[PDB]
């Protein structure tokens, strides 16, 4: 529809050539002024759509389209009239009295019609910019009749939608300039506005207008100023925390020593009968500044003054101050619970990170503290920090971190409890984001062990408690926890990857994981879209409509992930996951989740059988078609291990009919599989059998068949002993180290005996 | 030109290939026409049943030999386009990298057709890659690795630096540092004869995009003129990472060049040293 003028015009002289009558030349006016308007033709659109409308009154879409080139053009008298006109026709129209409300803005001269208009659109609509703007332009030349109407209007908009940053922040600068901050601070003592604090200035402008409420107000200490001071210090927060984020240092500087000088003055109140929730948001609002701190330095380290291997140590003592700093105590009189719990929370996650960057930048530390203590006793600690920080601008009594030290907080430890525990609460209030699970996936493979991502998933999902029903077919309904920490484990090694492949060079390195305003998202909006309908489909937060939708949303990323042809990701690193989902279920003793893990397991073996064939016949290669990153060829499967692919998939389907009930059966199906891990499966399960029967009893029946098994177990441990001196590409694909194997053999053969040996 | 062959089919073989063959051979490569005898083309599709193909059968085989008459000749687009016609991803994929490797050697830059021809060449390729089954793994990985090339190359040759620098830092498959000095010997195994032959104007066109690099930084100011101290010893502690791991990848690889190219390698090994 929109191309060049040179093709509209050719268009339009074809379509007028094949209209043989003024009758349907003026019909397909409306589709002729749609495109001189899009090839930028006021004056041919507007007498286009002026010879429809006189040919036919009707259609508001037309009429609309007039008063909008005569908008552009110059005649709001005219588009007053054919406005005026068409509502008198049909009064079915709610947008007509907008058009001419912005017909007559920018004539410039507003009338008493339009403004009854815009009041009327306002009682009937809930809330709109448009009609907010036209309002604006409206009142804007008028007087305290147009003012009282404006803030009117602006107290609907905000009843309605509480999301109106814009119009809070205009709202709040009126307030300001007619000299009313009672309302202001009622207006900014809602519980919505920590959401809504997003833009530095809207919090810069509150902080002002909390500390002029403080001035004009100081002398009274109840639970609303406790309020107000709480909001004061999470809008300096949210200032410092922004400044970190966008790129400076002078900024981030500034914030850092506004913080502090509130933080300071705060203090005076902090020592006196204040032992509640002003003594929590202190305590938060001190590790705030210690982690705004170690983010500063973070960013001048970046911006290139003090290396990393000289700033990591302040960054690490800071760090640990805000993990040692006290935890939120109880109050003796509630009444500000929605805050104390968003502290709380708030404390949660700063010890959980400030813990988690302190293990895997020290790899095991406690006696920092005492050391510390026994030689400076922290005030000279104290004071490099501040030198460090603050330079000489700011003394040692002009700041609330010169007086206190290290003994002023606890002297905890971050444990690996206490960090699961904070992961848990930080969970419950997260409900569920990949971002912190993978940065903890990486946390823990930094640390060198596994992630308990199964009471995660658990405690973020609670419709599937590790216990599902469908396991195969490619359906979204077949969802189970299994998938997730797929995508987790992708996202984690993805992540990974990059750090090592970034970390592989002369440059100063950086530590693990660098904080939240220096590391930007690495996900795709494709996935969170994807990750968000799995949610809300699992979590039964469906409408009743668009539940089709979701589930196509859902089965479009979902076709990938399932092991299917056109991938995203790597063919490695789907065995990989094949593998691990396999051992994860045949080294465990449960019965639902080996179920289900195995079924998971069969369904990804039974949708990469064609892959398999694939990579068997040597074809093409998962190519870059979908958004999901992109690898090398130094994560990608060989050609010499289909066949050991299709025997694990093989194995894995013994081992479901095994567990489903069918030992003999699923015995059978592995003596007729031929393959080295097969053979390891069915000397496992014979060793499990023989010490079953020697527990339990030994009739002549059982005796002789657990020689047979142990005799088909020596002679499987040969042919893999043979299989692998012959076949070298066999040793591509081994489970068992050959040690391992070895000394299995030397087992089974010790616990037989000699002579019948082989 | 059918009716004759009808006749010309009739005899055996004589003494190396046939006669009808031969002579259908010089028909097709005289002519260079194939859209309604062979087969119409939107812009990758399949074959259909033109006049030849509705009498006789094995087109396929046909086609695949005069398109390798064509190559052994001397065609190039026609002989793609056949190829693409007949759905021969392997093949095609094949005479684009034989194509486009002497090419390589010379410029880049957008002074003839040969550009455009390799250029339209690429977009034919890739399209048949996203639209149907590709070819083998190790001929997809050069293909990717060959536009990776040219475009640094391009790239180089329009007058950019960090561009290039960016690009291959990026492609993630140059000698990164002495730990990865291993693992690109381990890679550089399961080459081709046109990627170890094309590595002397990638060595060239990195060693030139370095010594610019160190001609700015040299008369760039260490204190003045921006560039501080500390941006300037890491990019000296860069050049010497990069410098180190490529001297240990060309002194540890089984392949050896000329003299002129082993000075020059020297030559910037030392310069970022």
């Amino acid at each position: 529809m929109r191309r060049s003028k040179a093709e509209i015009q050719r268009y339009v002289e074809n379509a007028q050539n094949s209209a043989s009558s003024p009758r349907e030349k003026s019909m397909k006016g409306f589709l002729f002024a749609r495109l001189y308007y899009e090839a930028k033709e006021y004056e041919l659109a507007k007498r286009s759509v002026s010879s429809y409308i006189s040919v036919q009154e009707r259609d508001p879409k037309a009429h609309r389209f007039l008063g909008q080139l005569f908008e552009i053009e110059g005649n709001v008298e005219k588009a007053v009239g054919c406005y005026k006109r068409s509502l008198e026709l049909n009064p079915t129209q709610k947008d007509l009295t907008l058009r001419i409300a912005e017909l007559i803005c920018t004539l410039n001269i507003k009338d008493g019609r339009a403004e009854y208009w815009v009041e009327r659109a306002s009682k009937l609509f809930p809330g709109s910019p448009e009609i907010y703007r036209l309002k604006e332009q409206l009142l804007s030349s008028q007087g305290e009749a147009g003012w009282n109407q404006l803030f009117d209007l602006i107290q609907a908009e905000l009843f309605a939608r509480p999301n109106d940053v814009y119009v809070n922040l205009k709202l709040v600068d009126l307030f300001l300039s007619n000299q009313r901050l009672e309302e202001a601070v009622l207006h900014c003592l809602k519980p919505e506005r920590r959401a809504l604090r997003t833009d530095i200035e809207w919090c810069s402008c509150v902080v002002r207008v909390f500390k002029e409420y403080l001035a004009s107000k100081q002398g009274q200490k109840n639970t609303n100023m406790r309020m107000i001071t709480k909001e004061l210090l999470l809008a300096q927060c949210d200032v410092v925390f922004l400044t970190l984020s966008k790129k400076d240092v002078q900024k981030s500087k500034e914030a850092l020593e506004r913080f502090d000088q509130a933080l300071l003055s705060v203090k005076q109140s902090v020592s006196g009968t204040d032992a509640s929730d002003l003594s929590v948001t202190f305590y938060e609002m001190r590790g705030h500044y210690y982690m705004h701190a170690g983010t500063l330095l973070l960013k001048m380290a970046q911006s290139c003054e003090v290396q990393w291997k000289a700033l990591i140590e302040p960054a690490a003592l800071c760090y640990l101050l805000a993990y040692q700093v006290p935890k939120p105590k109880s109050k003796p009189v509630k009444g500000d619970d929605n805050g104390q719990g968003f502290l709380e929370e708030l404390a949660f996650d700063r010890q959980s990170k400030s813990g988690h960057l302190l293990l895997t930048l020290s790899h095991g530390k406690q006696n920092f503290i005492s050391e510390i203590i026994e030689t400076f006793a922290n005030q000279c600690g104290q004071s490099i920090l501040l030198k460090f920080l603050f330079e000489d601008n700011l003394s040692m009594q002009d700041s609330f971190m010169g007086s206190d030290d290290i003994s002023y907080v606890e002297n905890r430890v971050p444990d690996l409890s206490e960090l699961s525990q904070h992961d848990n609460g930080s969970l419950r209030i997260h409900n569920g984001d990949l971002q912190h699970l993978t940065w903890l996936g990486l946390q823990w493979h930094f640390l060198s062990t596994l992630p308990p991502l199964r009471k995660w998933l658990k405690q973020i999902f609670p419709r599937v408690p590790q216990e599902t029903s469908r396991l195969e077919s490619n359906i979204p309904e077949s969802i189970c926890l299994l998938d997730l920490e797929v995508f987790l484990l992708a996202v984690v090694q993805t992540s990974y990857l990059q750090l090592q492949d970034n970390n592989t060079t002369a440059d100063p390195n950086r530590p693990r994981c660098l904080p939240l305003p220096i590391c930007k998202q690495l996900f795709t909006d494709r996935q969170r879209s994807w990750w968000d309908a799995v949610y809300s489909l699992i979590t039964k937060k469906a409408l009743p409509g668009t539940s089709a939708k979701l589930r196509s949303v859902i089965q479009h990323d979902l076709t990938t992930l399932r092991a299917q042809e056109k991938h995203g990701l790597q063919p490695a690193v789907l065995v990989n996951w094949a593998r691990g989902l396999h051992k994860t279920g045949y080294s465990l003793n449960s019965f639902y989740d080996q179920k289900e893990y195995m079924g998971r397991c069969v369904h990804y073996w039974k949708k990469l059988l064609p892959l398999l064939d694939l990579v068997k016949q040597k074809k093409s290669i998962p190519e870059p078609v979908d958004p999901l990153f992109k690898h090398f060829h130094n994560k990608d499967i060989k050609v010499s291990e289909v066949k050991d692919l299709e025997d694990e998939a093989c194995i894995a389907f013994a081992t479901l009919d095994l567990v489903d009930g069918k030992t003999e059966d699923a015995i059978i199906a592995f003596e007729s599989v031929k393959n080295v891990v097969a053979y390891w499966n069915l000397a496992l399960i014979y060793q499990r059998k023989a010490e079953e029967i020697e527990n339990d009893c030994l009739p002549a029946e059982e005796q002789e068949e657990f020689q047979e098994c142990l005799l088909k177990c020596k002679g499987f441990l040969k042919m893999i002993c043979d299989e692998y001196s012959a076949y070298p590409s066999i040793a591509t694909s081994l489970p068992v180290p050959v040690e391992t194997v070895f000394e299995m053999l030397d087992s089974v053969k010790q616990s037989l005996g000699e002579a019948m040996d082989d | 030109a059918l009716q004759y062959f009808y006749f010309l089919r009739n005899e055996k073989d004589n003494q190396g290939e046939s006669m009808f063959l031969r002579c259908v051979s010089e028909l097709v490569i005289e002519s260079r026409e194939f859209d309604m005898l062979l087969g119409k083309l939107e812009k990758d599709g399949s074959r259909k049943p033109g006049a030849i193909d509705k009498f006789t059968r094995d087109t396929k085989t046909i086609i695949n030999k005069v398109a390798s008459v064509a190559e052994n000749k001397g065609l190039f687009e026609e002989a793609a386009k056949l190829y693409d016609l007949a759905k021969n991803p392997d093949k095609v994929l094949e005479l684009t990298n034989k194509l486009l490797s002497p090419v390589v050697s010379q410029i880049s830059a957008p002074q003839s057709n040969r550009e455009r021809l390799k250029n339209m060449a690429l977009a034919i390729a890739e399209r048949y890659k996203s639209q149907g089954v590709s070819a083998e793994k190790s001929i997809n990985s050069t293909f990717y690795l060959l536009l990776d090339l040219i475009t640094f190359f391009d790239e180089y040759h329009a007058g950019h630096i960090d561009l290039s620098f960016d690009v291959i830092e990026r492609l993630k498959l140059v000698p990164l540092s002495q730990d990865s000095v291993e693992e690109r010997v381990a890679a550089f195994r399961n080459f081709s004869d046109e990627i170890r032959h094309n590595l002397s104007e990638i060595l060239l066109a990195t060693m030139n995009i370095l010594f610019t690099q160190y001609k700015r930084l040299k008369g760039s100011g260490p204190t003045t003129l921006g560039r501080p101290q500390r941006v300037q010893e890491d990019k000296d502690s860069v050049l010497r990472s990069q410098a180190r791991a490529l001297i240990t990848f060309a002194g540890m690889i089984p392949y050896r060049m000329s003299g002129d190219t082993n000075a020059r390698l020297v030559q910037m090994e030392v310069l970022m040293n």
